[PDB]
């Protein structure tokens, strides 16, 4: 990738499924070599082999390269050292979640451990950003009651409470998407949807229009206009 | 998720099983109590339905909702206010009493303007005809009872004992009572009846409302305990692990 | 002469652990409960106890007995401290045979057992 | 602190901050010298450095070294070997809370935890012991009625449990002081409590002849003359 950057001057793709198996594959060895063990018996050369192999992978003024990098995260442990120190080391994260997938709801993101440094007003726009930021103020809300959800049930809460849990239950749904590559095991068509009609779809339904679409008409489908044909579908 | 975390966290939903149960069982006994005094009531309003049942009586609106002031009830509150909001849609010149904190908070978010009067803090002990009364007589002089055409009271009515229904019973006016001064007592006496009635069978029902209420939620906190008892066992072995590993590496050098 | 009266000091309290959580709502008791928590409330006040203050045996029994039969629910609570050191000065005036002959027998005989009952009720009529 | 104590005769007073400084730096030098660490990694020798270091403070027949102890307490966790090992030296135990402070209430001693060696009737009087266990049984009741309080209310409770809980707040707040170290903290003057004025107190609110009177007027005041006082300024 280094050679298509520098000395080619193109711009590159650079994917890498799974770095965290570079880490894991240093400690196998690092015992033999004969360190004394890290934490939880990691290599004590993790830092600096890591940061060696990992910001150079880098945009430099000859040339871009996009890099996407899938980080396996053992025992779902996301304090584990090696996931911990690839965090510091990505300009954007999406953080896969089996809390989200148990629910169903694939791809399985975790929308309040998702990060990006371009989500900014100035670069996104303040309609995206004020969007993003009140579907993560729902979601946010939403999960902290949870505890009284689960124990009292939705009956004891308040009237602003209950209609912001089924917002927030809505996005939930509206949030999972359908990939081509999995329709093999889904059976579920692919769809995408594009970024100016997601940020509309989601503006919508923050605005309350769709309020009395059945939550089930949002799961799977790509975008609003879906959501309204689901909801037409599910009516007959 | 540390071990302290887990803990605590356990510890206070232990407590919150040990409350609702209790709770479960407060209700369970009071309710007794509540459905003695709903079968007195009951036999009182049936001496007069039985004498409308030969007047065969029939009908701006007025409208009394009747719940207690206080929640954990599992939609008591809110299917009456369902009930209300759905008549009231039909017709919103009517106007409307709350009786209840809850019933109120609930009508007056939604429909503000038509909400005449509101009585608090009468739902606690089981109804008497001292409160029917004087609410009767407050409703005829500040609210003006009789110059209606129509009035209903809205209650819950105890269906059974895991269930209620909104139910709606008419207060046929001194005018309706005339034809098909003894009319206009004859009102104030039924008004003072239905609405005792009212009260007392809302009553019965909401407190089998809050057992079963306080039920689910015992059966939910034992769930929640089963969780965080494994999820303790998990985080306990992971930190016995840990700290012994600590002490093999700083021990093996 | 313990073992026969301290036998169901065990079961009320007990019973008085897991009815502890009704006392908080007081406003409606079933009569059982009600009973249950006076009784075992009146217990645990008669077992505290002073540093460096041991007691015989046979002072024990009396008091152990009193508390078990019922005979303290007559007296306020904040007073079951008086009582005891009170009862006890009683008996080692009044009933010092029956403490004699806890000590020296160490058993509660019927007849015996009998007259304790009389000495307490004696006692809490004052 | 030695060389007063034997050599002059001397009553001594000791001030040490931070014992656990000494526990630490112990800590350290025990795992620089290659001593395989003990649990959360202090020391083998932790129990027997301490008590080389504490029984040395002591009133021999010559005379009484009094040592004040500050010991910070790592993450809140009394627990840690630190702490744990430090307590068993102690004639008198001063134990500050986060969950009192947050509450406003300073010094913010936690009033359970806390504990002495002498507060014993032979020592200190009938009086003031059965003043100080009063204080303590109405505290402790009122922290176990705030487990159903948050949940409930207070308007729940029988009104003898109600009648406590309210006592048992106005005694929380009675307990807090304003010091004159704090005068840059707060604009409050400080004001310095006898012991006997405070037992006075104490059973006054106790006895329930301040039922009357609002909470907020034993905030931060010294004794019952002050609650009086700034109660009658409140209204």
């Amino acid at each position: 990738a280094e050679y298509f950057r520098d000395e080619e001057g193109q711009d590159v793709l650079l994917f890498i499924d799974n770095i965290f198996r570079f880490t894991q594959a240093g400690s196998e060895v690092s015992a033999l070599l004969g360190r004394i063990p890290s934490a939880v018996g990691y290599q004590p050369t993790l830092a600096t082999d890591m940061g060696l192999l990992q910001e150079r992978i880098t945009t430099t003024k000859k040339g871009s390269v996009t890099s996407v990098q899938a980080v396996y995260v053992p025992a779902d442990d996301l304090t584990d050292p090696a996931p911990a120190t690839t965090f510091a080391h990505l300009d954007a994260t999406t953080v896969l979640s089996r809390g989200i997938s148990e629910l169903g709801i694939y791809p399985a993101v975790d929308p309040l451990d998702s990060k990006s440094r371009l989500l900014d007003a100035a670069v996104v726009g303040q309609e995206h950003y004020d969007v993003a930021s009140k579907v993560q103020e729902t979601l946010q809300t939403y999960k902290s009651l949870q505890d009284i959800i689960a124990i009292l049930g939705m009956d004891e809460l308040s009237e602003q409470d209950k209609l912001t849990v089924e917002r927030a239950r809505k996005i939930q749904r509206f949030l999972s998407q359908p990939f081509a590559v999995a329709e093999v095991f889904t059976g579920i068509p692919g769809k995408l949807v594009r970024l100016k009609d997601t940020v509309a779809s989601f503006k919508a339904v923050l605005e309350g229009k769709y309020d009395n679409i059945p939550e089930h008409a949002f799961y799977m489908v790509g975008g609003i206009e879906d959501v309204v044909a689901k909801a037409e579908k599910l009516a007959a | 998720a540390t071990l302290k975390e887990v803990e605590m966290r356990l510890k206070s939903i232990k407590n919150i099983e040990k409350i609702t149960k209790t709770m479960k069982i407060v209700a369970s006994t009071r309710l007794s109590k509540a459905e003695k005094a709903k079968i007195s009531a009951k036999k009182m309003d049936e001496a007069e339905q039985l004498f409308y049942k030969n007047a065969e009586t029939k009908n701006k609106e007025l409208i009394v909702a009747i719940t207690s002031d206080k929640g954990l009830c599992g939609s008591i509150h809110s299917q009456l206010a369902k009930a209300v909001r759905r008549h009231l849609n039909d017709q919103p010149n009517a106007d409307i009493v709350t009786i209840g904190d809850k019933i109120k908070m609930q009508l007056l978010r939604t429909h503000p303007n038509n909400i005449k009067l509101s009585i608090n803090g009468i739902g606690k002990d089981a109804p008497t005809f001292q409160e029917s009364a004087l609410i009767a007589d407050k409703l005829l002089s500040v609210m003006k009872a009789g110059t209606y055409p129509k009035i209903s009271i809205f209650y819950n009515d105890p269906v059974s004992s895991l269930s209620f229904e909104p139910s709606e019973k008419p207060i046929f006016n001194a005018k309706t009572i005339e034809q098909s001064n003894v009319p206009r007592d004859l009102f104030e006496y039924t008004l003072a009846n239905q609405m005792l009635t009212a009260m007392a069978q809302g009553y019965a029902a909401e407190i089998s409302a809050r057992r079963n209420a306080m039920d689910n939620a015992s059966k939910n906190a034992g769930d929640m305990i089963n969780r965080y008892s494994i999820l303790y066992n998990r985080t306990r072995q992971a930190v016995i692990t840990n700290e012994l590993v600590d002490i093999i590496t700083g021990a093996s050098s | 002469a313990l073992k026969q009266v301290a036998g169901s000091l065990k079961l009320f309290l007990a019973q008085y652990r897991e009815v502890a959580a009704f006392a908080q709502f007081g406003s409606d008791l079933d009569a059982s409960t009600k009973q249950t928590l006076v009784r075992g409330e009146r217990l645990t006040q008669l077992l505290k106890q002073n540093q460096y203050s041991p007691l015989a045996t046979e002072e024990q029994v009396p008091l152990i007995y009193a508390g078990v039969n019922g005979h303290l629910d007559g007296i306020e609570l904040s007073r079951i401290g008086e009582f005891e050191s009170s009862f006890l000065s009683y008996l080692k005036s009044n009933h010092n045979e029956l403490l004699t002959e806890i000590r020296e027998k160490g058993e509660l005989s019927k007849e015996l057992l009998a007259s304790l009952k009389s000495a307490t009720e004696s006692f809490v009529a004052t």
